[PDB]
Protein backbone atom coordinates (compact mmCIF):
# COMPACT_ATOMS: atom_id res chain seq x y z
CA UNK A 1 0.00 0.00 0.00
CA UNK A 2 1.23 3.30 -0.69
CA UNK A 3 -0.74 5.67 1.58
CA UNK A 4 -4.65 6.77 1.39
CA UNK A 5 -5.74 3.62 0.55
CA UNK A 6 -9.37 2.52 1.98
CA UNK A 7 -9.46 -0.86 3.80
CA UNK A 8 -11.70 -2.79 5.80
CA UNK A 9 -10.67 -5.02 8.53
CA UNK A 10 -12.87 -7.73 10.07
CA UNK A 11 -12.77 -6.97 13.55
CA UNK A 12 -11.93 -2.55 13.56
CA UNK A 13 -13.93 -2.16 10.52
CA UNK A 14 -13.23 0.78 8.12
CA UNK A 15 -9.81 2.20 8.18
CA UNK A 16 -7.62 4.12 5.88
CA UNK A 17 -4.24 3.32 5.47
CA UNK A 18 -1.29 5.53 7.06
CA UNK A 19 2.05 3.91 6.15
CA UNK A 20 4.04 0.57 4.93
CA UNK A 21 6.95 -0.88 6.10
CA UNK A 22 7.28 -4.24 4.49
CA UNK A 23 4.97 -6.41 6.06
CA UNK A 24 3.95 -3.37 8.75
CA UNK A 25 1.29 -1.71 7.88
CA UNK A 26 -0.19 1.33 10.03
CA UNK A 27 -3.85 1.74 9.49
CA UNK A 28 -6.23 4.34 11.31
CA UNK A 29 -9.61 3.10 11.93
CA UNK A 30 -12.66 5.19 13.07
CA UNK A 31 -13.42 3.53 16.55
CA UNK A 32 -9.81 1.95 17.36
CA UNK A 33 -7.52 4.61 16.05
CA UNK A 34 -4.50 4.08 15.03
CA UNK A 35 -3.00 0.14 14.43
CA UNK A 36 -0.15 -1.24 13.68
CA UNK A 37 -0.52 -4.94 11.49
CA UNK A 38 0.85 -7.89 10.42
CA UNK A 39 -0.36 -7.79 6.66
CA UNK A 40 0.18 -11.96 6.90
CA UNK A 41 -2.88 -11.74 9.38
CA UNK A 42 -4.67 -8.41 9.52
CA UNK A 43 -7.16 -10.22 7.05
CA UNK A 44 -7.39 -6.65 5.18
CA UNK A 45 -9.78 -6.49 2.39
CA UNK A 46 -9.85 -3.18 0.20
CA UNK A 47 -12.78 -0.89 0.41
CA UNK B 1 -5.89 -27.73 16.88
CA UNK B 2 -3.85 -30.23 14.53
CA UNK B 3 -0.31 -28.76 14.61
CA UNK B 4 0.21 -29.33 18.11
CA UNK B 5 -0.96 -31.66 21.07
CA UNK B 6 -1.20 -29.87 24.56
CA UNK B 7 -1.42 -31.94 27.65
CA UNK B 8 -1.02 -29.81 30.62
CA UNK B 9 -3.71 -28.51 33.10
CA UNK B 10 -6.37 -26.25 31.81
CA UNK B 11 -6.57 -22.56 33.01
CA UNK B 12 -8.88 -21.56 35.69
CA UNK B 13 -9.59 -18.30 36.87
CA UNK B 14 -9.65 -15.76 34.06
CA UNK B 15 -6.54 -17.28 32.82
CA UNK B 16 -9.17 -18.33 29.39
CA UNK B 17 -9.82 -14.77 29.14
CA UNK B 18 -5.81 -13.82 28.90
CA UNK B 19 -5.67 -16.93 26.39
CA UNK B 20 -8.39 -15.70 24.09
CA UNK B 21 -7.43 -11.94 24.04
CA UNK B 22 -3.81 -12.44 23.33
CA UNK B 23 -5.81 -15.42 20.50
CA UNK B 24 -7.45 -12.22 19.52
CA UNK B 25 -5.18 -9.75 19.83
CA UNK B 26 -2.90 -12.52 17.15
CA UNK B 27 -5.50 -13.11 15.00
CA UNK B 28 -6.24 -9.36 14.17
CA UNK B 29 -3.17 -8.80 13.10
CA UNK B 30 -1.64 -7.00 16.25
CA UNK B 31 1.70 -6.35 15.47
CA UNK B 32 2.94 -5.78 19.44
CA UNK B 33 0.86 -7.44 21.84
CA UNK B 34 2.00 -7.90 25.30
CA UNK B 35 1.08 -10.55 28.21
CA UNK B 36 1.39 -8.67 31.51
CA UNK B 37 1.78 -10.13 35.03
CA UNK B 38 1.70 -13.53 34.52
CA UNK B 39 4.30 -15.76 36.19
CA UNK B 40 5.45 -19.30 36.86
CA UNK B 41 3.61 -22.01 35.65
CA UNK B 42 0.63 -19.89 34.56
CA UNK B 43 2.67 -18.01 31.96
CA UNK B 44 3.98 -20.95 29.93
CA UNK B 45 0.32 -22.58 30.33
CA UNK B 46 -0.84 -19.63 28.33
CA UNK B 47 2.07 -19.14 25.81
CA UNK B 48 0.95 -23.29 25.04
CA UNK B 49 -2.73 -22.10 24.71
CA UNK B 50 -1.55 -19.69 22.42
CA UNK B 51 0.80 -21.52 20.79
CA UNK B 52 -1.38 -24.32 20.18
CA UNK B 53 -5.12 -22.05 18.84
CA UNK B 54 -2.73 -20.76 16.61
CA UNK B 55 -1.46 -23.70 14.88
CA UNK B 56 2.33 -21.86 13.75
CA UNK B 57 5.66 -22.80 15.02
CA UNK B 58 7.27 -20.78 17.73
CA UNK B 59 10.21 -19.04 18.78
CA UNK B 60 10.80 -18.31 22.80
CA UNK B 61 13.39 -16.13 23.79
CA UNK B 62 14.42 -15.81 27.08
CA UNK B 63 17.36 -13.24 28.73
CA UNK B 64 20.05 -16.30 29.67
CA UNK B 65 20.51 -19.66 28.79
CA UNK B 66 19.29 -20.96 32.58
CA UNK B 67 15.54 -19.53 32.08
CA UNK B 68 15.27 -20.97 28.37
CA UNK B 69 16.00 -24.33 29.64
CA UNK B 70 13.54 -23.86 32.40
CA UNK B 71 11.15 -23.02 29.74
CA UNK B 72 12.02 -25.75 27.50
CA UNK B 73 11.26 -27.96 30.25
CA UNK B 74 8.30 -26.67 31.06
CA UNK B 75 7.44 -27.10 27.53
CA UNK B 76 8.60 -30.52 26.79
CA UNK B 77 6.07 -31.67 29.24
CA UNK B 78 3.11 -29.51 27.58
CA UNK B 79 3.45 -30.75 24.60
CA UNK B 80 5.16 -33.77 24.86
CA UNK B 81 4.69 -35.40 21.47
CA UNK B 82 5.98 -31.90 19.94
CA UNK B 83 9.71 -31.19 18.68
CA UNK B 84 10.32 -28.41 21.63
CA UNK B 85 13.93 -27.30 20.63
CA UNK B 86 16.62 -25.73 22.80
CA UNK B 87 18.48 -23.11 21.37
CA UNK B 88 22.09 -22.08 22.91
CA UNK B 89 25.49 -20.56 21.35
CA UNK B 90 28.94 -21.20 22.39
CA UNK B 91 28.31 -17.48 23.99
CA UNK B 92 26.10 -18.29 26.13
CA UNK B 93 28.96 -20.32 28.30
CA UNK B 94 32.22 -19.34 27.39
CA UNK B 95 34.09 -15.44 26.37
CA UNK B 96 34.61 -14.82 23.21
CA UNK B 97 37.40 -13.15 21.32
CA UNK B 98 38.46 -10.02 22.48
CA UNK B 99 41.34 -7.85 22.84
CA UNK B 100 41.83 -4.89 25.27
CA UNK B 101 44.09 -2.20 24.39
CA UNK B 102 45.03 -0.64 28.02
CA UNK B 103 46.65 -3.86 28.87
CA UNK B 104 47.42 -5.45 25.94
CA UNK B 105 45.46 -8.68 26.50
CA UNK B 106 44.44 -11.14 24.00
CA UNK B 107 41.41 -13.37 25.28
CA UNK B 108 41.14 -16.36 22.96
CA UNK B 109 38.40 -18.05 21.86
CA UNK B 110 37.65 -21.41 24.52
CA UNK B 111 39.00 -24.65 22.47
CA UNK B 112 37.87 -27.25 24.78
CA UNK B 113 34.04 -26.54 24.33
CA UNK B 114 31.09 -29.11 25.21
CA UNK B 115 29.49 -30.46 21.90
CA UNK B 116 25.92 -30.68 23.09
CA UNK B 117 26.11 -27.10 22.25
CA UNK B 118 26.50 -27.74 18.22
CA UNK B 119 24.20 -30.71 18.71
CA UNK B 120 21.15 -28.66 20.46
CA UNK B 121 21.53 -26.39 17.34
CA UNK B 122 22.15 -28.98 14.82
CA UNK B 123 18.69 -30.78 16.49
CA UNK B 124 17.15 -27.25 16.41
CA UNK B 125 17.94 -26.39 12.28
CA UNK B 126 16.88 -30.12 11.63
CA UNK B 127 13.41 -29.88 13.71
CA UNK B 128 12.63 -26.59 11.70
CA UNK B 129 12.68 -28.03 8.20
CA UNK B 130 11.49 -31.36 9.02
CA UNK B 131 8.18 -30.78 10.77
CA UNK B 132 6.31 -27.60 11.32
CA UNK B 133 5.15 -28.47 15.14
CA UNK B 134 8.18 -26.88 16.61
CA UNK B 135 9.08 -24.63 19.29
CA UNK B 136 12.31 -23.14 19.40
CA UNK B 137 13.23 -21.93 23.08
CA UNK B 138 16.95 -20.10 23.01
CA UNK B 139 18.62 -17.33 24.63
CA UNK B 140 19.05 -13.58 22.88
CA UNK B 141 21.96 -15.95 21.08
CA UNK B 142 18.93 -16.91 18.71
CA UNK B 143 19.79 -13.47 16.68
CA UNK B 144 23.20 -13.82 16.62
CA UNK B 145 24.56 -15.34 12.98
CA UNK B 146 24.11 -18.40 11.59
CA UNK B 147 24.81 -19.67 7.64
CA UNK B 148 22.34 -20.09 4.74
CA UNK B 149 19.71 -21.89 5.38
CA UNK B 150 18.79 -22.49 1.50
CA UNK B 151 21.80 -24.85 1.38
CA UNK B 152 21.11 -26.02 4.66
CA UNK B 153 17.83 -27.18 2.61
CA UNK B 154 19.25 -28.04 -0.63
CA UNK B 155 22.35 -30.72 0.89
CA UNK B 156 20.73 -33.53 2.33
CA UNK B 157 21.25 -37.15 1.71
CA UNK B 158 19.25 -40.20 1.32
CA UNK B 159 19.75 -43.35 2.04
CA UNK B 160 17.34 -46.35 1.29
CA UNK B 161 17.74 -50.07 2.51
CA UNK B 162 18.04 -52.52 -0.25
CA UNK B 163 19.32 -50.28 -2.88
CA UNK B 164 22.30 -48.43 -3.69
CA UNK B 165 24.36 -46.05 -3.37
CA UNK B 166 27.68 -47.66 -3.72
CA UNK B 167 30.13 -46.90 -1.00
CA UNK B 168 32.67 -44.20 -2.61
CA UNK B 169 29.99 -42.05 -3.50
CA UNK B 170 28.84 -41.78 -0.22
CA UNK B 171 31.60 -41.06 1.27
CA UNK B 172 31.81 -38.31 -0.98
CA UNK B 173 28.68 -37.09 0.22
CA UNK B 174 29.39 -37.05 3.46
CA UNK B 175 32.30 -34.89 2.64
CA UNK B 176 30.26 -32.52 1.17
CA UNK B 177 27.90 -32.31 4.24
CA UNK B 178 30.77 -31.03 6.65
CA UNK B 179 31.12 -34.78 7.91
CA UNK B 180 34.85 -34.84 9.25
CA UNK B 181 36.62 -38.84 9.01
CA UNK B 182 37.68 -39.97 12.37
CA UNK B 183 37.91 -43.62 12.84
CA UNK B 184 39.07 -43.00 16.21
CA UNK B 185 36.65 -41.22 17.99
CA UNK B 186 33.66 -41.45 16.55
CA UNK B 187 31.45 -38.04 17.98
CA UNK B 188 28.87 -36.29 15.92
CA UNK B 189 29.52 -34.66 13.08
CA UNK B 190 32.02 -37.25 12.16
CA UNK B 191 32.03 -40.62 10.01
CA UNK B 192 34.07 -44.09 9.86
CA UNK B 193 34.74 -46.62 7.44
CA UNK B 194 36.58 -49.37 8.45
CA UNK B 195 35.84 -52.57 5.51
CA UNK B 196 31.83 -52.28 4.41
CA UNK B 197 30.66 -50.77 6.89
CA UNK B 198 29.85 -47.25 7.55
CA UNK B 199 29.43 -45.73 10.85
CA UNK B 200 27.23 -42.32 10.23
CA UNK B 201 27.33 -40.14 13.56
CA UNK B 202 24.35 -37.25 12.88
CA UNK B 203 25.53 -33.94 14.03
CA UNK B 204 21.87 -33.65 15.93
CA UNK B 205 21.72 -37.69 16.77
CA UNK B 206 22.54 -38.66 20.00
CA UNK B 207 23.14 -42.44 18.23
CA UNK B 208 24.95 -42.98 15.29
CA UNK B 209 23.78 -45.15 12.44
CA UNK B 210 25.43 -47.95 11.06
CA UNK B 211 25.43 -48.60 7.22
CA UNK B 212 26.22 -52.45 6.14
CA UNK B 213 26.91 -52.64 1.80
CA UNK B 214 27.21 -55.25 0.02
CA UNK B 215 29.00 -54.50 -2.91
CA UNK B 216 27.15 -51.69 -3.62
CA UNK B 217 23.45 -52.48 -2.18
CA UNK B 218 22.96 -50.95 1.51
CA UNK B 219 22.27 -54.42 3.49
CA UNK B 220 21.49 -53.16 6.58
CA UNK B 221 20.51 -50.25 8.37
CA UNK B 222 20.40 -50.00 11.94
CA UNK B 223 21.17 -46.88 14.82
CA UNK B 224 23.60 -48.47 17.84
CA UNK B 225 24.88 -47.03 20.74
CA UNK B 226 27.65 -44.02 21.33
CA UNK B 227 29.26 -46.51 23.68
CA UNK B 228 28.39 -49.68 23.78
CA UNK B 229 27.84 -50.44 20.05
CA UNK B 230 24.61 -52.37 20.74
CA UNK B 231 22.01 -52.46 17.98
CA UNK B 232 19.14 -50.52 19.37
CA UNK B 233 16.74 -49.89 16.22
CA UNK B 234 17.05 -51.35 12.61
CA UNK B 235 16.17 -48.19 9.87
CA UNK B 236 14.65 -48.93 6.55
CA UNK B 237 15.95 -45.50 5.45
CA UNK B 238 16.92 -42.04 6.30
CA UNK B 239 17.74 -38.39 6.24
CA UNK B 240 20.84 -37.34 6.46
CA UNK B 241 21.05 -33.36 7.07
CA UNK B 242 24.72 -31.66 6.89
CA UNK B 243 27.44 -30.91 9.69
CA UNK B 244 27.76 -27.22 9.60
CA UNK B 245 25.69 -24.32 9.51
CA UNK B 246 28.16 -22.61 7.07
CA UNK B 247 27.50 -24.40 3.57
CA UNK B 248 28.03 -22.77 0.36
CA UNK B 249 27.44 -23.04 -3.48
CA UNK B 250 30.14 -21.84 -4.46
CA UNK B 251 33.47 -24.04 -4.44
CA UNK B 252 35.98 -23.87 -1.17
CA UNK B 253 39.16 -22.91 -3.41
CA UNK B 254 37.17 -20.11 -4.66
CA UNK B 255 36.04 -19.15 -0.92
CA UNK B 256 39.67 -19.07 0.36
CA UNK B 257 40.56 -16.92 -2.87
CA UNK B 258 37.97 -14.14 -1.97
CA UNK B 259 39.04 -14.43 1.49
CA UNK B 260 42.83 -13.81 0.57
CA UNK B 261 42.09 -11.42 -1.66
CA UNK B 262 40.66 -9.12 1.54
CA UNK B 263 43.93 -10.32 3.68
CA UNK B 264 46.28 -8.83 1.44
CA UNK B 265 44.22 -5.58 0.85
CA UNK B 266 44.04 -5.04 4.79
CA UNK B 267 47.62 -5.86 5.02
CA UNK B 268 48.43 -3.13 2.30
CA UNK B 269 46.31 -0.91 4.56
CA UNK B 270 48.42 -1.82 7.71
CA UNK B 271 51.62 -1.64 6.11
CA UNK B 272 50.91 1.91 4.22
CA UNK B 273 50.18 2.84 7.96
CA UNK B 274 53.92 1.34 9.22
CA UNK B 275 51.54 -0.62 11.56
CA UNK B 276 53.67 -3.91 10.86
CA UNK B 277 52.72 -6.08 14.02
CA UNK B 278 49.04 -5.64 12.96
CA UNK B 279 49.99 -6.80 9.50
CA UNK B 280 51.74 -9.56 10.77
CA UNK B 281 49.45 -10.41 13.44
CA UNK B 282 46.50 -10.60 10.78
CA UNK B 283 48.53 -12.86 7.87
CA UNK B 284 49.46 -15.35 11.27
CA UNK B 285 45.73 -15.48 12.26
CA UNK B 286 43.91 -15.98 8.98
CA UNK B 287 46.28 -17.91 6.93
CA UNK B 288 45.96 -20.10 9.25
CA UNK B 289 42.61 -20.11 9.61
CA UNK B 290 42.44 -20.89 6.18
CA UNK B 291 44.68 -23.53 6.09
CA UNK B 292 42.35 -25.18 8.80
CA UNK B 293 39.85 -24.65 6.12
CA UNK B 294 41.36 -26.40 3.19
CA UNK B 295 42.13 -29.06 4.60
CA UNK B 296 39.42 -29.86 6.75
CA UNK B 297 36.82 -28.25 5.19
CA UNK B 298 36.19 -26.19 8.83
CA UNK B 299 38.10 -24.82 11.11
CA UNK B 300 37.59 -22.58 14.66
CA UNK B 301 36.10 -19.55 14.52
CA UNK B 302 34.84 -20.34 10.62
CA UNK B 303 31.80 -17.93 11.52
CA UNK B 304 34.19 -14.79 11.16
CA UNK B 305 34.01 -15.87 7.42
CA UNK B 306 30.45 -16.23 7.34
CA UNK B 307 30.20 -12.92 4.88
CA UNK B 308 31.95 -15.38 2.18
CA UNK B 309 29.48 -18.36 3.16
CA UNK B 310 26.21 -16.58 2.36
CA UNK B 311 26.99 -14.13 -0.24
CA UNK B 312 25.99 -11.41 1.97
CA UNK B 313 27.27 -7.87 0.87
CA UNK B 314 28.97 -5.89 3.24
CA UNK B 315 27.21 -4.44 6.23
CA UNK B 316 24.17 -6.62 5.09
CA UNK B 317 22.47 -8.59 8.12
CA UNK B 318 23.41 -12.11 8.08
CA UNK B 319 21.03 -15.35 7.98
CA UNK B 320 19.80 -15.81 11.45
CA UNK B 321 17.87 -18.81 13.29
CA UNK B 322 15.14 -16.46 11.96
CA UNK B 323 15.68 -17.43 8.45
CA UNK B 324 15.24 -21.06 9.40
CA UNK B 325 11.62 -20.85 10.72
CA UNK B 326 8.77 -21.14 7.78
CA UNK B 327 7.17 -17.96 7.01
CA UNK B 328 4.56 -17.46 9.45
CA UNK B 329 6.38 -18.45 12.78
CA UNK B 330 5.12 -16.82 16.22
CA UNK B 331 7.48 -14.81 18.81
CA UNK B 332 7.52 -14.77 22.56
CA UNK B 333 9.47 -12.66 24.09
CA UNK B 334 9.67 -13.48 28.01
CA UNK B 335 11.13 -11.07 30.21
CA UNK B 336 10.52 -8.39 27.82
CA UNK B 337 11.88 -5.46 30.29
CA UNK B 338 15.31 -7.48 30.20
CA UNK B 339 14.80 -9.44 26.46
CA UNK B 340 14.21 -6.17 24.69
CA UNK B 341 17.02 -4.09 25.79
CA UNK B 342 19.27 -6.89 25.21
CA UNK B 343 18.17 -6.93 21.93
CA UNK B 344 18.23 -3.21 21.17
CA UNK B 345 21.79 -3.32 22.24
CA UNK B 346 23.63 -6.91 20.47
CA UNK B 347 25.04 -4.78 17.59
CA UNK B 348 27.03 -1.78 19.64
CA UNK B 349 28.34 -4.34 22.23
CA UNK B 350 29.17 -6.60 19.89
CA UNK B 351 30.68 -4.20 17.16
CA UNK B 352 32.48 -2.82 20.16
CA UNK B 353 34.37 -5.85 20.82
CA UNK B 354 35.26 -6.65 17.32
CA UNK B 355 36.06 -3.25 15.91
CA UNK B 356 39.09 -3.46 18.32
CA UNK B 357 40.32 -7.03 17.06
CA UNK B 358 40.21 -5.57 13.17
CA UNK B 359 42.04 -2.06 14.62
CA UNK B 360 44.53 -4.01 16.00
CA UNK B 361 45.15 -6.85 13.31
CA UNK B 362 42.96 -9.64 14.89
CA UNK B 363 40.54 -9.81 12.56
CA UNK B 364 39.52 -8.65 8.66
CA UNK B 365 36.88 -5.93 8.67
CA UNK B 366 34.57 -8.97 7.04
CA UNK B 367 34.28 -10.43 10.67
CA UNK B 368 32.08 -7.44 11.49
CA UNK B 369 29.62 -8.48 9.17
CA UNK B 370 28.75 -11.99 11.49
CA UNK B 371 26.98 -9.96 14.20
CA UNK B 372 24.08 -10.21 15.60
CA UNK B 373 20.75 -8.26 14.18
CA UNK B 374 19.97 -4.57 14.97
CA UNK B 375 17.00 -4.48 16.25
CA UNK B 376 15.14 -2.86 13.64
CA UNK B 377 16.28 -5.54 11.63
CA UNK B 378 14.90 -7.97 13.84
CA UNK B 379 11.46 -6.11 13.47
CA UNK B 380 11.73 -6.44 9.72
CA UNK B 381 12.02 -10.55 9.85
CA UNK B 382 9.20 -10.96 12.62
CA UNK B 383 5.54 -10.83 11.67
CA UNK B 384 4.23 -10.69 15.38
CA UNK B 385 5.66 -10.34 18.73
CA UNK B 386 4.41 -11.16 22.29
CA UNK B 387 6.40 -9.96 24.59
CA UNK B 388 5.92 -11.38 27.75
CA UNK B 389 6.90 -9.44 31.49
CA UNK B 390 5.26 -8.63 34.81
CA UNK B 391 7.41 -5.72 34.69
CA UNK B 392 7.06 -4.50 30.73
CA UNK B 393 9.51 -1.55 29.91
CA UNK B 394 9.24 1.37 27.90
CA UNK B 395 9.36 -0.19 24.17
CA UNK B 396 6.49 -2.86 24.83
CA UNK B 397 4.07 -0.37 26.52
CA UNK B 398 4.62 2.39 23.54
CA UNK B 399 4.69 0.33 21.15
CA UNK B 400 1.96 -2.25 21.94
CA UNK B 401 -1.86 -1.85 20.35
CA UNK B 402 -2.75 -4.91 22.74
CA UNK B 403 -1.64 -5.64 26.35
CA UNK B 404 -3.43 -8.30 27.83
CA UNK B 405 -3.59 -8.71 31.87
CA UNK B 406 -2.90 -12.16 33.38
CA UNK B 407 -2.52 -11.53 37.47
CA UNK B 408 -2.59 -14.67 39.28
CA UNK B 409 -0.63 -13.97 42.70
Amino acid sequence: FRGGERVVHPRFGPGTVVAAQGDEVTVHFEGFGLKRLSLKYAELKPA
Amino acid sequence: DMTFRYRGPSPKGDQPKAIAGLVEALRDGERFVTLLGATGTGKTVTMAKVIEALGRPALVLAPNKILAAQLAAEFRELFPENAVEYFISYYDYYQPEAYVPGKDLYIEKDASINPEIERLRHSTTRSLLTRRDVIVVASVSAIYGLGDPREYRARNLVVERGKPYPREVLLERLLELGYQRNDIDLSPGRFRAKGEVLEIFPAYETEPIRVELFGDEVERISQVHPVTGERLRELPGFVLFPATHYLSPEGLEEILKEIEKELWERVRYFEERGEVLYAQRLKERTLYDLEMLRVMGTCPGVENYARYFTGKAPGEPPYTLLDYFPEDFLVFLDESHVTVPQLQGMYRGDYARKKTLVDYGFRLPSALDNRPLRFEEFLERVSQVVFVSATPGPFELAHSGRVVEQIIR
